[PDB]
Order: C-alpha cells, then structure tokens, then sequence
C-alpha cells in the first residue's frame, strides 16, 4: 500500500528519473546547482544584515526620555485647554495621543472635553482642518 | 507442526486440503461429499507420517493397513490407492530403504537417463524400484555432477553444493536419515572488513544492512504498487530497480537540502525588511530627538503653542521609541529562529563512499546467492520462489555432499565416461547415441523406450548444441531454454595447517573496492574440522576470476585475510583448489536464475515432455517419448539439491505412470 519508511518513491519521481539514459544524472545536478545557488544567497543577505546591524549599533539609547509619572486630575487648567485644542489640531481623534500631550487627563475625560467644550473651541472647524491634511 | 499435520508438512503438502495432483488421480473422492475427503486426507496424513517416522525401511501396504485405525482401515480400496499413489510420486519409499519385498523377477519397459546428478539419480531409483529396466548415461567420471565434493587426505571440501536449506519440509531431512551425513548448524553472524582489513563497526554494519533491506522492500513497491517492470520494450531488471530507487533516495536528500536553506532565505529576508525599517525609525528618531532638544532650550516663559511643541514632540518621540521596541522584539523572535534553523540541518549525503562499498557488499552476497549480476534477475520473478521455502537453521554436510550421490548410485547401471551426442526419438520408440570421452571415436547406441534428460540448462543453451535433438526440440521448449537464465558463482578452496580465524565465527564477508569487484572474495567460510577456508567469488566477478589462474586467485585470497589477522598470522596454504563452473563443459554455470524476460512459468515448460509425431501419417496420437528433470525444471524449488531430488521423483512417476499405466485412479 506504501513505501517502507525512511523511503521516498512517487509515481511522478519514477518517470522523471527514468526518462532517458542520463535523467537520473541530470535531475542530480539541476539540484546540485540549486543548492549552490541557494547558499551562495544565504551568505549574500547574511552579509548584508550584518552591514545593517551595525548600522544600528548603540540602539536607541541617547534618544530616550526618561519616565513622566504625573497623577490624573479632573480639573481644566486653561492652560491644558489650550494645549487640548492645538492637540487636536494636530493629531484629530487619536484620544490617546492627545491624552499624552496633555499629560494629566484620562482618554475618556479626552472624549468628554470634545463634547463639553464643543461649540467654545469650534472643535467641528479644528477637525475638519486636520483631515484637509 | 507435529502428528499427522505435521507430516503432511514435511511432505510440502496442505494437511487439510487436497491438491491439484491428488484431485486428477481420486476425481471421485475431491467431487464427492466433504466425509470421504477427510477421510481420503488422514489416510494419506497418516500414511506419511507412517514413513516418516521410519523411512529406512519400505512402507508397504500391508504395513500401512495393519497400522490404521476404524473408521479409516474399513475401505480397504482406499487405502490401497491412496498408498500406491504416494509410492508412485515419490512421497513415500523413496531414497535409500531396505527393501522387504525384494525387486520383480523381469523389468518392463527400458529407460535412459542422461546424467547422473541428483535429478537422474532420484528417478533411476524410483523407476528400478518400479520394475523398469534403467541406463544412467554419465559424461564425467563420477556421480552427483554439481554436486562435487573435493577429498584430499583429512581435507574435504565441496566445490558444488554444500548447504542443506532447512529440514522443515526438505526432502533431504529423510535422505540425511537414510544417509550417515553429519550436519552441522550455520551461524548467522557475519562480520564485515574494509579494504584495509578491519571491521565495520556495530553502528554502520547496521544502519547499512537496515538500508539494503529498505532497498529491496522499495524495489518490490516498484515492481507491485507502481507496475515499474516495463523500461523501452526491456523488461526491467532488480539492478535496474535498485539504482532507480537509490538515485530517488539521493534526489529526496538534496530536496530536503533545498527547502531547508530555502526556510533561512525566507527568514533571513523577513530579518533584511526588520531590519531597514529600524534602521530608517532609529534615523526618525535621531532628528526627532533633536527637535525635542531644541524645542526644550527654549527657556521658560513660553506661551502656549511653544510649550504645546514641547509636549507634542516629547509624545512623538515615546511613541516612536514604543515601536523600535517592538520591532527589537521581533529581531530578537527571527534571529533565534535563525540559529533554529541552521543548529539541525537535514541530512548531508544519502550514503558516503565508504557506505557504498558496504551496500555493495550485501549487493554481491544477493548476486552470490542468484548465482548472477542483479542486473540479469526480473524484477518480477527473481524472489517467485520465497514462500516455498523450509523452516528451520541452514545446515552444512561435515562430510563433503557427496556421499548423497553416492549413496543414492548404489545398485544402478551407471555408464561414466559416457558423453551423449545425440538424441533421436520417434513414435515407436528411443536411441541415444553417446561416445566415450577418453577417445572419442568410440561410438555407442541405446535403444530405449523412452529417455529422461537431465542435461544442465546451461548445456541446453549451448550454441552450437553439445546435443543435438532428432527431430529438433520444438519452439516452445527452445524459447524457455533462450529465456530462463544460467548463472554462475565459484568457490576457493583454501586447506592450512592452522586455524588462523575465529573458530566460533561460520562466514566473515570482506568489502571490495569498487562496486565492478564487489564480488571478488567477498565471502569466506569455516564450517569443517579441519582448517579449511572456502572462498567465494559472486556477481560479475565470476566469470572474470575464470580466465585468471589459480595462483593469482590465491594470491589475492592470501593478500586479504593477511589484511584481516595480521601479514605473519595468515601462512601459505597447504592444498588448494578453484572451480570454474561456467568453463566445466558438462555445466556450463552453476545453476538456473529467474532473469528478466523469463517467469517461473518458464521452469513449468522446461518440465513438459515432448511427444513425436506419427510414424506413419493418420497413425494414431503416440505416447510422450522424451522426458525432463533437473535443477531448471522445477518451479518451486529451482537451483537447489532438494529441487533436483523432487524433479526426479516428478518424472520416474509420470514416466511409471506412462508405461506401467496407474493401477491407482480407478
Ligand atoms: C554449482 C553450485 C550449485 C549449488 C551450490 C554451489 C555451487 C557451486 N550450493 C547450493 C547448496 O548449498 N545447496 C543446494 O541444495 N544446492 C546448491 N546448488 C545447486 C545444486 O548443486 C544443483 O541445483 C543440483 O545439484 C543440480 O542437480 P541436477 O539437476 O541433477 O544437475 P547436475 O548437473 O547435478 O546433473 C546433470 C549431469 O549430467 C551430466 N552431463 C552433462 N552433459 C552431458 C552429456 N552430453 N552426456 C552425458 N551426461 C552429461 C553432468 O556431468 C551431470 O552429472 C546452494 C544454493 C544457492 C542458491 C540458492 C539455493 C541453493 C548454495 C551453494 C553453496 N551455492
């Protein structure tokens, strides 16, 4: 019903290497070339990540800043209103983004302040001119 | 098997059915009710067992009878035709018996057997003990023909056959018991040398051995689930199948090769992606980082939109920072899948030089066994014979085989020196017309009413013919002869004075070099009391190591067991001897193999006998004339001892059968 284990023996496979007096011979090297074409790829991207790497060599460390820890507050400082409307300006309705620039308001007390301060800072006109961008 | 079942066994029979043969001779009793058939069946059973259990005295059928028990001993007609019968085909009462009804007055009917080798042997008994008048017509001067054995002082060793193949069922189980043979148990272990003349280790003896096994199951796949046994008209031969299935072997390695470096492009080219993207990210950062600065050297008071820069670039640069992180992480993921990948690489080579000469060597010892190169064998057929063959360990003839033949030669007319030329048969009857192999001029003829020829296929196939056939065989039985093939294997006879080798080891093979000698002294045998080392010569080294002398054959033999028990361990032989069995005219080979083109139906044909046609036109349809027995003649047991034995037994019964006409099938 099937070949013994550890035996590899297809229909397709029987034909092709029997086709004539060197297609065993020549199915061996169209691999053999295959597999030398293959290896000599692998050292080529190799050689090339390893370019890359140290590229980035260092990391990102200098560039890195270090932890603001700053406790959520309810309270609107005018100040943070400010900060708020210039946030959407830039970034729309990325509450989390602006929940960032902030510093010291939730992403819900974000979505609170487009609907409370609605018509005062013309929120509509500052969103409609962040997607004409 | 034991009792009565078991001697039905020992007899190659079913014990709970009847064969084809027993069918043809009680057509009454296998078409009637299923009772009389089971009784028919003990009887016989029983009958055997009878013989068996002493089979150097002859079983008559008064001595059968006595010993039957009711219901089976009331049909006393039954008895008496399942008892001739058996005594006519040789099951019972045959071989070397003391005989208690002592041989009829006259003869009727004459025979001549051409050869006497085991086949011809068997049947001139057999037909003796029926009453026929029996010439056997041998062309060497002495008995057994491939069965040789050499004898020198203590020396004895056999240049022929030499090994009985189990007793479970062997024929030769009653012969070595009317026969003082002394037989001894092979052991099956064979360590392996190398060229340079030291062992295979445990691990690669195995894992070779378990490959060639492997090979061979594949090459049976090929032949019965793929129906691979046709290539360009050829029929295709198991070297043909064998080299097919290892280049498919060696074409999966290099596939499996493929798609693993194949694996680490897709992941080294996943890394090459990662890896511009962090390096164009970490260049975003960089200049954002400084935007950020200089955004914060702006010293306070500020207004709003200068602290809003501030804070926005101080978001951008976190969320930009959480992303590089991110894709550190899955630089870290693909370059440890990359030491995955590269740490457990598939297999290198299918198998190295150093494993290929040891294949070969489990190659040759399949062509030593085949007697031929596998390229010669059928796919197909070359194993037709595995499911016939006898339980039991191999056992080797101590005293050389020899005293089988002659044992079985004893009070026969036996004409040695005599070399048939010639045989002429007709409607009316028989002549053989022979010369004396010392001086050939000297003619003689024999008249006989039929002739059984037990001629070797190698000399059938002799062109131009050693026999000539009058009239000429026809083509039916010419194109089985063209076909079947004739193979060859020899053997080095090697006597020392000292056991040099391990005493408790039977055979010990040596790997050749390249696969064109892999037959070359590949095997060697200690199996006699005396220091004797037999050496084998298979495949296709055979019949080139024939056109070289015994000397240079020698040489090489010393050379190699010098490289396996050290250069001043292995001493000069004492005597020595080389056959050259495709040379010997009176062989012509070693014995019949199943090669491509031919089938085991073929060995059937060979058994057929051959009929003339009418002297006078519109005479009636004549008897059959010329008869046929012997190794090649013999289906299930081919190129053996025992099968040579039965063929005999076959045709002094159907020969009897002929021209004693069967008292039996009534
Ligand atoms: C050679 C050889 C053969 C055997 C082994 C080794 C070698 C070296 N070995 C085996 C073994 O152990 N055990 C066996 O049972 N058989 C072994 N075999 C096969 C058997 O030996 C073989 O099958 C069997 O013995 C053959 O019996 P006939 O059919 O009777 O043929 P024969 O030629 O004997 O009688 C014919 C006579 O006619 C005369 N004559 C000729 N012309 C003329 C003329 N013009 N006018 C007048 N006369 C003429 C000739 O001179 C000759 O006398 C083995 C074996 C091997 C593989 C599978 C199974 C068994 C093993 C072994 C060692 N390898």
């Amino acid at each position: 019903r099937k070949p013994p284990k550890g035996m590899f023996l297809s229909q397709e496979d029987v034909e092709a290497v029997s086709a004539n007096a060197t297609a065993a011979t020549t199915v061996l090297r169209q691999l053999d070339m295959e597999l030398v074409s293959v290896k000599r790829q692998i050292q080529n991207i190799k050689q090339t990540n390893s370019a890359l790497k140290e590229k980035l060599d260092g990391g990102i460390e200098p560039y890195r800043l270090p932890e603001v820890i700053q406790k959520c507050n309810a309270r609107w400082t005018t100040e943070e209103q400010l900060l708020a409307v210039q946030a959407i300006r830039k970034y729309g309705r990325d509450f989390q983004a602006i929940s960032d620039v902030i510093g010291n308001k939730s992403v819900v007390q974000v979505k609170n302040f487009f609907v409370n301060y609605r018509r005062r800072f013309n929120i509509d006109e500052v969103l409609q001119e962040w997607e004409a961008e | 098997p034991s009792g009565v079942e078991g001697a039905a066994f020992q007899s190659r029979l079913p014990h709970d059915r009847m064969t084809s043969q027993e069918a043809a001779c009680f057509p009454d009793i296998i078409s009637g009710p299923q009772q009389t058939q089971k009784v028919f069946l003990f009887i016989r059973n029983r009958t055997l067992q009878l013989w068996l259990d002493n089979p150097k005295i002859q079983l008559t059928f008064e001595a059968t009878l006595q010993q039957l028990e009711a219901p089976y001993n009331s049909d006393t007609v039954l008895v008496h035709r399942v008892h001739s019968y058996l005594e006519r085909h040789g099951l019972i009462n045959f071989g070397i018996y003391k005989r208690i009804k002592p041989l009829p007055t006259k003869k009727t009917g004459k025979v001549i057997i051409i050869g006497s080798g085991v086949s011809g042997l068997a049947a001139a008994r057999q037909l003796q003990s029926f009453g026929m008048d029996v010439t056997l017509l041998e062309a060497r001067d002495r008995v057994g023909g491939r069965v040789a054995t050499f004898r020198k002082g203590n020396y004895v060793a056999d240049l022929g056959a030499m090994v009985v193949t189990g007793l479970g069922g062997n024929p030769m189980a009653v012969v070595s018991k009317q026969v003082n043979m002394e037989l001894a148990k092979i052991k099956q272990k064979c360590p392996l040398y190398e060229a340079n003349g030291q062992a295979v280790p445990k691990e690669k003896d195995e894992m070779v051995e378990q490959e060639f096994n492997r090979l061979l199951e594949a090459t049976s796949y090929l032949s019965h689930q793929l129906d691979f046994n046709v290539l360009n008209n050829k029929p295709v031969s198991l070297g043909q199948a064998l080299e097919v299935v290892i280049q498919l072997q060696e074409k999966h390695v290099k596939d499996e090769q493929i798609e693993h470096w194949k694996k680490i492009v897709k992941t080294q080219e996943e890394l090459k992606e990662l890896l511009n993207k962090m390096v164009n990210l970490k260049e975003k950062i960089k200049e954002l980082h400084q935007q950020y600065k200089e955004a914060s050297e702006v010293k306070p008071p500020r207004d709003i939109t200068a602290e809003f820069l501030v804070k926005s670039k101080h978001r951008d640069l976190t969320a930009l920072c959480k992303e590089y992180d991110e894709l550190a992480e899955t630089q870290g993921k693909l370059e440890e899948k990359l030491q995955e990948l590269e740490a457990n690489p598939p297999s290198d080579v299918y198998l190295s030089s150093r494993d290929r000469q040891i294949l070969d060597w489990h190659f040759a010892n399949l062509e030593f066994a085949n007697a031929t190169p596998l390229s010669t064998l059928s796919l197909k057929h070359w194993d037709q014979d595995d499911d016939f063959e006898f339980t039991g360990s191999h056992l080797t003839v101590r005293n050389g085989y020899s005293c089988v033949p002659v044992a079985l030669a004893e009070g026969l007319d036996i004409k040695l020196n005599t070399a048939v030329r010639q045989v002429r048969y007709t409607a009316s009857g028989c002549e053989v017309i022979a010369v004396n192999t010392r001086s050939t001029s000297q003619t003689f003829i024999y008249k006989c009413d039929a002739v059984l020829c037990t001629l070797p296929l190698g000399v059938l196939k002799q062109q131009p013919p050693a026999v000539q056939f009058v009239p000429p065989l026809p083509e039916w039985k010419t194109s089985a002869v063209q076909r079947m093939g004739f193979g060859n294997l020899n053997k080095v006879v090697l006597c020392f004075d000292r056991v040099f080798w391990d005493p408790s080891v039977n055979l010990f093979g040596h790997v050749g070099s390249t696969t064109a000698s892999r037959g070359e002294l590949f095997l060697f045998w200690n199996l006699y009391k005396a220091p004797i080392l037999l050496a084998l010569v298979a495949g296709e080294a055979a019949g080139i190591m024939e056109n070289i002398s015994d000397d240079v054959i020698v040489g090489r033999c010393l050379a190699i067991l010098k490289g396996i028990f050290g250069s001043s361990a292995v001493p000069q032989p004492k005597e020595t001897v080389v056959s050259r069995w495709r040379a010997d005219p009176w062989a012509r080979g070693s014995y019949s193999y199943v090669a491509a083109g031919s089938s085991g139906n073929d060995y059937d044909l060979m058994a057929q006998p051959i009929t003339p046609g009418p002297s006078i036109p519109g005479a009636p349809q004549p008897i059959p004339r010329l008869f046929f027995a012997g190794e090649h003649t013999i289906r299930n047991y081919p190129a053996t001892v025992h099968g040579a034995l039965l063929s005999g037994l076959r045709e002094a019964g159907r020969i009897a059968d002929q021209f004693l006409g069967a008292m039996y099938t009534l």
